[PDB]
């Protein structure tokens, strides 16, 4: 279930994280996660095992041992966990509260304490690691995104439009582009200046995207650094070029008719590895396999009874 | 006929509304402000233009819009930016035009007709005219009013009106006669032409027909020289009376030019210039003065300015004030006063003492603002205190009566003590220093006292605050001597009715350690029992009935005192009390919570110690033996168990055993599960069973609670009604009904186990924004009130509740409603939960959907629909509406103030037979809610969906946004009174307790909590560093008050999907 080449979770309101095979739409194995709503998911870059974000806890299921209960438990933090990420060298876990803190989990030892510890005024909605391992964006509901260097201990803070809350951040694997996502609908895109090894690392502003009307839920660039996926509560996830920062691909489910009231929001997407396909969370209670190029719905993932808010997607050697 | 005619309207109206509700288009938008403005509802319809701005900027032109929103001020630069860019377009021009006489800028009205007189287009040449003619009037040249009468059709009701003003001043009467005559007829006959359809031209015609009747008297004016005084004296009067907007006075007064020159007429132009500054026409009001001083628009700005109409100048410095310059403003005042005190001093031969008085009543008004200035300019530091104080005695000398001065002189006092208290504060934050703050306090608590005294005396009916703030002085003071002296000094001076306002205050303090000040309550009280004892029994009756021996001694002292004038009523009141305290909560109730309780330190907690505190004050309390049959009846079926259940209990604090204790549980539930049982058919009490000494009562001399006020003949407890209805809920409270001696019946609720004492202020709070509103004149004009109840404490545990007439729960009308048309009741709760089990720990976004997915499934009218379903006719559901929409916003306003939270489905209630809406439950006063650990409130005050829905459709807009204008520009002018009344009871002693919940010294709690209401009293409520206008602070909160990620954070509870 990790032993396959491509691993695909889907965690929701259902109290079930379930396992699917990519190609094929058959659910593989099924995770009890019971007393709380999924909020993330992320595999380790180690593909051994799956983290699960919740309230109060990252559970972490595995992905080898094909069949247990979670293995770690991370506990006495009040109020959800909003996201998780890890650092290459299987150690570090990031994640943002909701309870206003950037923590820094040991992966590698006991302790249902964390390493780290970074406090701000308002709470955080998103935590993504540069891939220089030495920074990490943290994006809050005031509408600030904080650079902490994981070295200098240095905060520095950035907010665009903002009295507005920004929902997620993310950073091409190229280093070359931040982007950052809030709750009217705007997308956010800076150009970086790689200081790095001895460091300045900085922003530039380069465009502000209209992406939306309603709520911007995620954002989030392809492994190529060619496109950019923005999903939102209009029940849409727009794919947008790096070069032209213009629309290629909509991928939407909203009814085809006025007198419908919706039925799901897009509550997230991962790419594949070789930014041919597109993964989406909905509350629809669906994943769903797109076809970036066409827009095609290329499979449905059907299984979970309550909805859908989370996807992870694995693509290594 | 005539109140048949506006029904088919109000009928047409709901289903014009109904069609809106299912597509808004500006055909519609179009027949709504019609039909709105026929049923002569001005606001509401101009709330329908709202809505049509901002959705269709689509009837175009920026100026347009402007011209249409009577902002006359806005669309005429907004059509000199539009006539500048384009061309000559004999459109704009129009408009250019329109807004010119309605500014009354006849000068610009007249060159603007002439100066462009191409105007091929001949419409453009008919309209021209009419405009052109008055323009001339206001500019005397009477040349170019003929030319352009000439040119206005007889046909038209203008046309015939200028003729019979051309006629009065050239003295032709019959003419002039005749002309008014046909000038009603064509306006007669014009007003069925437009039968309802038509602009404020309804709203015009009485201003047409008071200008046709006063040029009637200006014909009486010309010839017969006798009504010289009969005519100027309807004119003077029918005008402080009279309420029309600047721009319809200005043609008023054009009328009595033909017959008075402004110099003789003075107070009536000052009169008129004193409304266009209030109305914040100050261009026009300088122009109005300039024309009485007969000097310069003061283009010699660097001169003095002529004091050869002293009362002139002054409107002029004031208007200067309001107007830009105001340090200019301030320097003339100084240097005028200087002028003034000498033309009294010298010019003063005997031989005029009406000119010297008058001239010395002025100068108390220049005085009062010389101050008032030089606080706004400068503040309150050590160099401006005495300067100000020496301006408001000043003042108080010049007049010697007048509330204003010694108001004004006694706040700047009580600031200076203030202002020297909180700079100590911030010394001791970081002996010679005491003695020299000791010397400085006293010298100004002391006058400050004395001022509020000789204020009090002056207001009379409105002097609420000025009497809570010498309260605050006489409670603070430690007693010092000289301050006691000063207070005793007043206490005498002063009316006994004033301190009737303030009997729970003063109550509050029975019991002060300081022994020169409780000396002086405890005598005050005794003499407000001598003359009204009744607005004291009850309150003196709770306190005599107190833990704290303190109290309950000073109490009686008090009660003793009274009875040597009043016994049988103390008597009586002392029964009555006691009785319904009993009734409130009977025995078996006391030992279900007692039970419960205690079942909960011992078997959930391992504390007997805690334990035995519970049932020991039970036991001894029946330990006094049963006095009523249901006390009687308790102790049959209950009592031996109990008495034995306590044997066990104290066999186990001699033992300390285990199975000593467990015998007395066996015992101990035994009761519990046969109570239990016997409370869901508790749904009514008896008398005669519960407490016969009330049914015994009859006509005695306590009054119903309540009731009592002075001016008003007592009304007396004659008979007690002999069943109470339980209403069945978790505190069981009572439905008691009593018999008035004026025939009437009077119902209350018996409330158990809510300390009453906060309800009380909250609607104390209450009574003086009614004032506030009652006095405010727009408030009055729409009737802006809060509707409140009686409420009388009996102890800390229990009082009781004015019933109001027909009204029912939101919760109730909806409860029915749904089914009524077989909609599950709580199914917004049921689809938010299929949705998401976990729906309260989700992220704030995940929470949004959900809530948004609930409320797209669910219908929003019931509220709006049940109160058309109700309405007997339309019009009647019209107004019951009006009612609705005005109330609610009322007090989301106050409330917002208030900080009150917690207002769930059930806590408030509409009147069914006005409208009005009516709240209930004031446990949860300022930020209280919000500041709570779990589910804390988001949101200001409920202004919920279906609250909206029900609403006029173009709700917000109209109405409701325009009331809370109204209400909180009356909170914000009286935020000191407001202020006064808050204060007295975050500081009040006995009513700490609810601050200290923040838990699950006060000092410091409590001066937060009354710094975030002079916040929002202002508008420094949002953010620390603005200071935001009505307007945008409504805008502001309304907004907060609606959002969904505010809404769906609330406790389900709370149904913010109702
Ligand atoms: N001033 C009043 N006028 C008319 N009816 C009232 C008044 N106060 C309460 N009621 C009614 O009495 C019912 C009982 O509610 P409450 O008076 O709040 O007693 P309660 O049982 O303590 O309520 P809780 O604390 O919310 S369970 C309400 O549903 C109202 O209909
Ligand atoms: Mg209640
Ligand atoms: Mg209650």
């Amino acid at each position: 279930v990790g032993s396959d080449p491509v691993i695909l979770a889907t965690a929701g309101y259902d109290h079930t994280v379930r396992f699917w095979q990519a190609h094929s739409g058959i659910c593989t194995r099924t995770v009890q996660h019971q007393d709380s709503q999924v909020n993330a998911l992320e595999v380790t870059p180690d593909r051994s095992m799956i983290a699960a974000a919740g309230y109060q806890h990252i559970r972490m299921y595995d992905l080898n041992s094909n069949n247990p209960n979670p293995i770690i438990s991370y506990d006495g933090v009040n109020k959800n966990i909003a996201s998780v990420g890890f650092h290459e060298d299987g150690r570090w876990m990031y994640t943002g509260g909701e309870d206003c803190t950037a923590r820094i989990w040991d992966l590698r030892s006991r302790n249902l304490q964390c390493q780290r510890i970074f406090q701000v005024n308002a709470p955080i909605n998103c935590v993504c690691l540069h891939p220089n391992q030495a920074e990490l964006i943290v994006g809050d509901q005031s509408g600030a995104i904080h650079i902490w260097d994981l070295k200098t201990d240095h905060n520095e803070q950035l907010i665009p439009e903002p009295e507005v809350s920004i929902t997620s951040a993310h950073i091409d694997p190229d280093a070359s582009y931040m982007a950052a996502v809030n709750s009217t609908g705007n997308c956010y895109v800076w150009n970086l200046t790689g200081g790095i090894g001895d460091e300045v690392t900085q922003l530039i502003p380069k465009t502000k995207i209209p992406a939306h009307t309603r709520y911007a839920l995620q954002c989030r660039f392809s492994p190529d650094s060619t496109l950019l996926a923005t999903c939102s509560a209009d029940q849409t996830c727009k794919i947008w070029r790096t070069s032209n920062f213009s629309l290629m691909t909509e991928l939407s489910i909203k009814s085809g008719n006025p007198g419908e009231s919706s039925r799901g929001w897009m509550w997230g997407c991962a790419f594949s590895g070789d930014s041919q396909y597109i993964v989406t969370a909905s509350s629809d209670n669906l994943a769903r396999l797109w076809c970036v190029e066409t827009g095609e719905i290329k499979r449905e993932y059907g299984g979970h009874q309550k909805a859908v808010v989370c996807l992870a997607f694995n693509d290594s050697v | 006929e005539r109140a048949a005619k506006c029904r088919a309207y109000a009928k047409a109206l709901h289903y014009k509304e109904l069609e809106f509700q299912k597509g808004p288009t500006p055909a519609i938008l179009e027949s709504l402000i019609s039909i709105n403005n026929k049923l002569q509802q001005p606001e509401a319809a101009a709330g329908v233009l709202e809505y049509a701005m901002k959705h269709f900027g689509e009837l175009e032109i920026q100026a347009t819009w402007y011209e249409k929103l009577h902002e006359w001020e806005d669309a005429l630069v907004a059509y000199d930016k539009k006539m500048d860019t384009n061309k000559d377009d004999p459109e704009l021009m129009l408009g250019r035009m329109r807004c010119l006489e309605a500014l009354g800028e006849w000068g610009q009205l007249h060159q603007q007709c002439c100066e462009k007189w191409t105007l091929v287009n001949d419409e453009t040449q008919a309209k021209m005219a009419r405009m052109a003619a008055a323009a001339a009037w206001g500019l005397g040249q009477w040349d170019s009013m003929e030319e352009y009468t000439c040119m206005i059709p007889r046909d038209t009701h203008d046309g015939a009106f200028y003729r019979a003003v051309l006629a009065l001043h050239q003295d032709l009467f019959s003419l002039a006669q005749q002309c008014i005559d046909k000038a009603r007829d064509l306006l007669d006959a014009e007003l069925t032409a437009m039968a309802g359809e038509s602009y404020s031209r309804a709203y015009g015609a009485m201003v047409s027909c008071h200008m046709l009747s006063e040029l009637e008297e200006v014909i009486q004016y010309k010839l017969v020289p006798e009504r010289r005084e009969i005519i100027r004296q309807i004119w003077w009067e029918r005008l402080q009376g009279c309420q029309r907007i600047v721009e319809d006075w200005q043609k008023i007064l054009m009328v009595r030019s033909l017959v008075v020159s402004p110099h003789e007429d003075m107070r009536t132009w000052l009169k008129y210039a004193s409304l266009c500054g209030k109305s914040g026409r100050l261009a026009l009001a300088h122009k109005t003065l300039v024309l009485l001083l007969g000097v310069d628009p003061s283009r010699q700005l660097d001169h003095p300015l002529p004091t050869v109409h002293p009362q002139v100048t002054y409107a002029y410095m004031k208007n200067m004030w309001k107007s830009a310059r105001k340090i200019d403003a301030f320097q003339h005042m100084q240097h005028f006063v200087q002028t003034m005190q000498q033309q009294a001093q010298h010019a003063i031969a005997t031989e005029d003492q009406q000119h010297k008085q008058e001239l010395h009543k002025l100068m108390a008004r220049c005085f009062l603002k010389l101050g008032e200035w030089q606080l706004n300019l400068q503040g309150i530091n050590e160099s401006t205190i005495p300067k100000v104080l020496q301006y408001y005695s000043a003042a108080t000398e010049h007049d010697r009566s007048w509330y204003k001065a010694w108001h004004a002189w006694a706040v700047m006092n009580f600031e200076a003590v203030l202002h020297y208290k909180h700079q100590n504060q911030a010394r001791d934050e970081k002996k010679k220093v005491t003695e020299d703050l000791s010397k400085t306090l006293l010298m100004y608590t002391v006058p400050a006292v004395q001022g509020f005294f000789r204020s009090i005396s002056l207001s009379r009916g409105n002097n609420l605050q000025d009497t809570l703030r010498v309260l605050t002085l006489w409670f603070d003071y430690g007693h010092w001597p000289d301050v006691n002296e000063a207070l005793v000094e007043g206490v005498k001076a002063i009316q006994i009715d004033t301190w009737l306002q303030v009997i729970p205050q003063l109550i509050a303090r029975i019991d002060t350690p300081r022994p020169l000040v409780g000396r002086l309550i405890h005598q005050l009280l005794t003499d407000i029992g001598r003359y009204h004892p009744q607005a004291l029994i009850y309150p003196l009756t709770v306190a005599s009935k107190s833990t704290t021996t303190a109290r309950h001694n000073a109490a009686n002292k008090i009660l003793k005192n009274m009875c040597e004038h009043s016994n049988t009523l103390v008597q009586q009141a002392m029964m009555v009390s006691e009785e319904l305290i009993r009734v409130a909560i009977l025995w078996h109730e006391m030992w279900h919570e007692g039970l419960e309780e205690a079942s909960r330190l011992y078997f959930g907690e391992r504390n007997v110690k805690g334990m035995f505190e519970v049932l020991e004050p039970l036991h001894a309390m029946m330990e006094r033996g049963p006095q009523t049959l249901k006390e009687t009846s308790f102790n049959q079926a209950y009592g031996r168990d109990l008495m034995e259940a306590q044997e066990w209990c104290r066999k186990y604090m001699k033992s300390g055993n285990v199975k000593d204790l467990t015998q007395a549980w066996d015992l101990y539930y035994h009761v519990f599960r046969r109570i239990s049982k016997q409370l869901p058919q508790l749904t009514s009490l008896e008398l005669q069973y519960v407490s016969p000494k009330l049914l015994m009562c009859r006509d005695l001399e306590l009054a119903v609670p309540g009731t009592y006020d002075p001016n008003q003949p007592i009304i007396r407890i004659q008979s007690i009604a002999p069943s109470l209805q339980v209403i069945t809920s978790k505190q069981r409270p009572r439905k008691l009904t009593l018999m008035g001696s004026n025939g009437h019946e009077f119902v209350f609720l018996l409330k158990g186990h809510e300390d009453l004492r906060q309800d009380e202020r909250v609607m104390q709070l209450f009574g003086l924004v009614n004032t506030l509103l009652a006095n405010d004149p727009t408030s009055l004009r729409k009737n802006l009130s809060i509707q409140r109840y009686a409420v009388i404490p009996l102890s800390t545990n229990s009082g009781l509740i004015g019933w109001v007439p027909h009204c029912d729960t939101l919760h109730a009308l909806i409860r029915d409603y749904r089914e009524k048309k077989k909609i599950l009741l709580n199914i917004e709760h049921r689809i938010m939960l299929r949705m998401a089990p976990d729906y309260d720990h989700l992220t704030l976004m995940q929470k949004v959907e959900v809530f948004e997915h609930a409320v797209n499934n669910t219908a929003g009218d019931d509220l709006a629909k049940l109160l058309w379903l109700k309405s007997p006719s339309s019009e009647v559901w019209f107004d019951r509406r009006t009612n609705y929409t005005r109330s609610l916003a009322v007090m989301s306003m106050v409330g917002y103030i208030l900080g009150l939270g917690d207002r769930h489905p059930s806590n408030l209630m509409l009147d069914r037979l006005s409208g009005k809406i009516l709240h209930i439950d004031f446990g949860d006063c300022f930020e209280v809610a919000m500041t709570r650990e779990k589910f804390p409130e988001k949101i200001p005050f409920r202004l919920t969906r279906m609250l909206t829905n029900a609403m006029e459709v173009t709700g917000l807009d109209g109405n409701y946004r325009i009331t809370c204008h109204t209400v909180m520009e009356v909170l914000r002018e009286h935020k000191d009174s407001v202020m006064a009344v808050l204060e007295a009871f975050v500081y009040d002693p006995l009513l700490n307790w609810r601050l200290m919940d923040t838990n699950t010294a006060l000092n410091k709690k409590a001066i937060q909590i009354i710094n975030r209401v002079r916040d929002k009293l202002t508008g420094r409520d949002f953010s620390h560093d603005d200071t935001l206008d009505v307007p945008t602070q409504v805008e502001l909160l309304i907004k907060q008050a609606t959002s969904h990620e505010n809404l769906c954070q609330c406790y389900i509870g709370w149904c913010p999907f109702w």
